[PDB]
RNA sequence: AAACUUUCAACAACGGAUCUCUUGGUUCUCGCAUCGAUGAAGAACGCAGCGAAAUGCGAUACGUAAUAUGAAUUGCAGAUAUUCGUGAAUCAUCGAAUCUUUGAACGCACAUUGCGCCCUCUGGUAUUCCGGAGGGCAUGCCUGUUUGAGCGUCGUUU
RNA sequence: UGCUGUAAAGCUGGGUCGAACGGCCUCUAGUGCAGAUCUUGGUGGUAGUAGCAAAUAUUCAAAUGAGAACUUUGAAGACUGAAGUGGGGAAAGGUUCCAUGUCAACAGCAGUUGGACAUGGGUUAGUCGAUCCUAAGAGAUGGGGAAGCUCCGUUUCAACGUGC
RNA sequence: GCGAGAGACCGAUAGCGAACAAGUACAGUGAUGGAAAGAUGAAAAGAACUUUGAAAAGAGAGUGAAAAAGUACGUGAAAUUG
RNA sequence: UUGGGCCCGGCUCUUGUCUAUGUUCCUUGGAACAGGACGUCACAGAGGGUGAGAAUCCCGUGCGAUGAGAUGACCCGGGUCU
């Protein structure tokens, strides 16, 4: 059961582990449905673009603050600061964050 | 048995009607593979289960 | 092939009972001449005959019923909607529209505006 | 004399036919039928006898009425009748 | 069947299965116009069943059943 | 292959003794296929080896 | 030497391999959301001019209506069936119906085609008995209606 | 019919046959059988062999038929011997009943015969049974358990008549 | 479940148990168990007729490209057999 | 900054109808859908059928065009009435 200079494993593999099996087959199908999903939300409404403005935020923890990303919304200080209520700026592709 | 019920008579005149050869200009259609009953019933061999 | 349905459709309801009748005695009478015949192939026209009679007859008096119930709160099952089951339970139209009187300020205050970007 | 003396004396049968599913496997001194459960509300059915749910189940049958559920569901349920062309 | 409609006055007839004798004599009478004396049923062992209506002295079977046809 | 070909029986060994071979066999009887072979890659009607 | 045994070849047997097919299976992907007390899934019994099964259907019974289409069906037979047409065949389509006995299965019961009761009509000299036709009578729970119960309890009168 | 290769094998003559198939460069795998008391199917020797020997027992003639140990009829000889090899039924079977036709298979010989095969026919009730009653028992309801499938209980801590 | 499109998949002992009147026939008191079974030919053209036979059949003949395709049907290996 | 109802469109879904070019010659064959010659169409040489391997014989395929039905407080574009 143990022989040679080899690696021990950890191979978890003692459960039915075969009735859990997702085989990925349709990776290229979903891609080509989302895509068409993408289409149709963006004919639906033109010109009005599909992405609200997102805020960009400091990524937290001491290993990501040298990086800076897209955040979930714009605080209601921001918005106040450029003259938009929350409820106004949801409806003109503004995203609102009233945690942050 | 001679006293027997409905329900047992009326399952045993369908096993009676069931019984029967097939009929012959049905070999004749177009496209038939049917050549005979293949559900034949005799009383003493297979019991009807009633 | 037998009895046309639109000349039925244009009968009364002793006109119908009474051609019933007449197609019952007809195919009673064929019955009778099944036993020495004994292939009888008009029994087939017959028995159709009926089954056209009996229709009318009854679609007749369908419509008759739905005139009595049309606009009426409460109908027969029968002459209801039969979609599903589940498709009865569902909310109404009306009822699914229902919005509160605080929901309807705001939806009506900020509508989703139309604009556009890069200009 | 337990073989084939004692298989003379079967003639007592302790199941009749169903009237649920029409089997010969309704216990007469039980009132319980062996393979669906009658009387009970529900159907007689295990997940370890996977091969009887095949013989008994939907599409066994004649499905009178769920064949032309999807072709109902295909014409959006309509109500009315159809519209003669001029 | 022949033989009952000349030496004993009987008709017999195929019947529907969930008819009773009642039913059997009020249908001879509204369809045939014929008073039955009796109506003794039976079901067959294909799974019909048969009905022995006799008439009444008033009636002569062997009549009937010319009108009716089939002798 | 179907995940359960050739495993859709209630298969038992007879055992030794029976001057037959160990491998399982169907129960019951009045048909023919009562007391064949099954479940085996060898088996008419088994699993493959290995099945895909 | 025959016969017999064994081997081989030819032809013929026995048997159903091999080859070649394939309206089947298996696996992957894409799309959709639709069973039932308005009685489902399932079961039993029936139904065709001549059918046992399978398929379809329910006493309107291998189907009725409707829409479309446009000359078949076919094994045989046959129209009181059809052809420049309300017209052959068609689960082509399908929106109107029919849908036996059952089944969650619902008057009670069911190893019984057992036994009630109510309403309207009808036959037998009948509010009461017997027969027939049609329509009804399950349980839990919700909203409401009506009729009630309890010194639980309020007001008033001796 | 031969040729080539140490070999695994390849190619070829003749016969049969009837719809697809091969060489080479690569790819791929459910890829090579003598065995597993292997699996499924098929076939032998055994072998025209073991055997077809309980229940006293058959025979003559005619008829029928292509064909008669076995069918039918007649004559005889026998047996069961009324706790029957007689005449009915319960359970169980389910058409085996009856008539006509009929012999491929089945009736471990035979077959003109049959519980076989084919086509038809046949089961008649106010009084015979079921149906009704209750028995040991089974089991809803009101309730009480149980996560629940369901368990207990049978008038039970119930406002219990579809009353007459 | 419904509706589609596919594959370096299997090719009738394989592939689902089931390519067929398959969850069928059949077994079991019951829960359950559960097969075998595809292929004439382009077309039945499925062999009229004569003859021997009680008949089944055979021999002539006939159809067919082929009967070295006769439904005991394409090809028709081996065991085994004349 | 702004309410509601209908009417026609568009979108979405389903469905009907409509469409290029050899069956020319020779050989084999029972059959040409095989071989050869001369071609044609091709936004169609996918697939199937027809007496053998058929783009051109048939259905389809490709390209689109044009009707019918639906559906949507919670899709938009116009009208139109409040
Ligand atoms: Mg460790
Ligand atoms: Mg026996
Ligand atoms: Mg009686
Ligand atoms: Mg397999
Ligand atoms: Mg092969
Ligand atoms: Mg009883
Ligand atoms: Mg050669
Ligand atoms: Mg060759
Ligand atoms: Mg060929
Ligand atoms: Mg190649
Ligand atoms: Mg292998
Ligand atoms: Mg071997
Ligand atoms: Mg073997
Ligand atoms: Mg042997
Ligand atoms: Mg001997
Ligand atoms: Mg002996
Ligand atoms: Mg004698
Ligand atoms: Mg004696
Ligand atoms: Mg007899
Ligand atoms: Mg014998
Ligand atoms: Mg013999
Ligand atoms: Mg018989
Ligand atoms: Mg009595
Ligand atoms: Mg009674
Ligand atoms: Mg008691
Ligand atoms: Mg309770
Ligand atoms: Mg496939
Ligand atoms: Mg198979
Ligand atoms: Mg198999
Ligand atoms: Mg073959
Ligand atoms: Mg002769
Ligand atoms: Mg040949
Ligand atoms: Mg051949
Ligand atoms: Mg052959
Ligand atoms: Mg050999
Ligand atoms: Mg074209
Ligand atoms: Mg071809
Ligand atoms: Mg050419
Ligand atoms: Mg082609
Ligand atoms: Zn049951």
């Amino acid at each position: 059961a143990i022989s040679k200079n080899l690696p021990l494993l950890n191979n978890h593999f003692r459960k039915h582990w075969q009735e859990r099996v997702r085989v990925h087959f349709d990776q290229a199908g979903k891609k080509a449905s989302r895509r068409q999903s993408r289409l149709r939300k963006a004919a639906k409404i033109a010109p009005r673009p599909i992405d609200a403005l997102r805020p960009v935020v400091r990524a937290p923890t001491v290993k990501y603050n040298r990086k800076v990303r897209a955040g979930r919304g714009f605080t209601l200080a921001e918005l106040k600061a450029v003259g938009i209520a929350p409820k106004y700026a949801r409806t003109i592709g503004i995203s609102v964050d009233h945690r942050r | 048995p001679s006293q027997k019920s409905f329900r047992t008579k009326q399952k045993l005149a369908k096993a009676q009607k069931q019984n029967r050869p097939l009929p012959q200009w049905i070999r004749l259609r177009t496209d038939n593979k049917i050549r005979y009953n293949a559900k034949r019933r005799h009383w003493r061999r297979t019991k009807l289960g009633i | 092939a037998g009895v046309k349905t639109f000349e039925l459709r244009t009968k009364s309801k002793e006109q119908l009972e009474s051609q019933l009748v007449e197609l019952k005695q007809e195919l009673a009478t064929l019955k009778v001449q099944k036993l020495q015949r004994p292939s009888l192939p008009r029994i087939h026209t017959v028995r159709k005959n009926i089954a056209r009679v009996l229709t009318v007859i009854n679609l007749n008096q369908r419509e008759n019923v739905r005139a009595f119930y049309a606009g009426k709160k409460y109908i027969p099952k029968d002459l209801r909607a039969k979609k599903t089951r589940a498709l009865r339970r569902k909310l109404t139209k009306f009822e699914a529209s229902q919005e509160t009187e605080k929901a309807r300020k705001q939806r009506i205050a900020f509508p989703q505006r139309k604009f556009a970007i890069k200009a | 004399g337990k073989g084939t003396p004692s298989l003379g004396k079967r003639h007592n049968k302790s199941h009749t036919l169903c009237n649920r599913c029409g089997r010969r496997s309704f216990h007469v001194q039980k009132k319980t039928c062996s393979s669906c459960g009658y009387p009970a509300a529900k159907m007689r059915s295990h997940n370890w006898a996977l091969k009887a749910k095949r013989r008994r189940t939907t599409g066994t049958g004649r499905m009178a009425y769920l064949k032309h559920v999807t072709r109902r569901f295909k014409n959006g349920f309509q109500t009315g009748v159809a519209k003669a062309q001029t | 069947a022949m033989k009952k409609v000349e030496d004993g006055n009987t008709l017999v007839f195929q019947v529907d299965i969930k008819s009773n004798k009642h039913q059997i004599k009020s249908a001879v009478k509204e369809l045939y116009d014929v008073d039955a004396l009796y109506v003794n049923t039976l079901i067959r062992p294909n799974g019909t069943k048969k009905a022995y209506i006799r008439l009444t002295s008033d009636y002569d079977a062997l009549d009937i059943a010319n009108r009716i046809g089939y002798i | 292959v179907a995940e359960n070909a050739g495993h859709q029986t209630s298969a038992e060994s007879w055992g030794t003794g029976r001057a037959v071979a160990r491998i399982p066999r169907v129960g019951g009887g009045g048909t023919h296929r009562s007391g064949q072979a099954a479940f085996g890659n060898m088996c008419r009607g088994g699993r493959m080896f290995a099945p895909t």
